[PDB]
């Protein structure tokens, strides 16, 4: 689903030949791991057992990982295009 | 701090267990830290580290007690 399905492709509009950003980006990166809980807030995280959240109300929900490669494109007046891009790193 | 801490790890299930591994192989006393003085002690030996020790470092699985006893797995 995140790969394939969420690719967006949208334009907007708002140095005075611009008149249009085309927004391009698309994830190729996601991971779902265990749960973690924080001990100490300065922990490393460590796992979470069930019956700690259970215990606590904690969710038992295990983090989720993003990577994207994103493509800012700006159209100017009388057609002059330029491509901004950045590869994004795993983030959570 | 110390009282998080305490509480957080207190409720952990991995608490539970190395502790009545630490009374099976008597370690820690049967009882259940009767005051805050012997649940200094359940906790150095279950953990490995006091408390303030825990806080001060960034790697807390480790250290937890193991059995004493080395069981021939085979």
């Amino acid at each position: 689903i995140v790969k394939q399905m969420f690719n967006v492709d949208i334009t907007y509009k708002d140095d005075k030949l611009r008149e249009s950003v085309q927004i391009q980006f698309n994830f190729t990166d996601v991971n779902i791991e265990r749960p973690q809980h924080r001990n100490y807030s300065q922990g490393n995280k460590i796992n979470l057992l069930p019956n700690k959240a259970r215990l606590c109300g904690l969710s038992y929900s295990g983090p989720v990982n993003l990577a994207a490669e994103v493509i800012l494109t700006a159209h100017y007046s009388n057609g002059r295009q330029e491509v901004k891009r950045a590869s994004i790193p795993p983030f959570q | 701090d110390t009282k998080v801490l305490l509480t957080e790890i207190l409720l952990d299930p991995m608490y539970d267990y190395a502790a009545t591994v630490a009374r099976i192989d008597g370690s820690i006393p049967m009882h259940k830290p009767r005051t805050p003085k012997e649940a200094e002690y359940e906790f150095k030996t279950v953990i490995g580290r006091t408390p303030a020790e825990l806080l001060s470092q960034k790697e807390f699985y480790d250290k937890i007690y193991t059995s004493k006893y080395r069981p021939d797995f085979t």
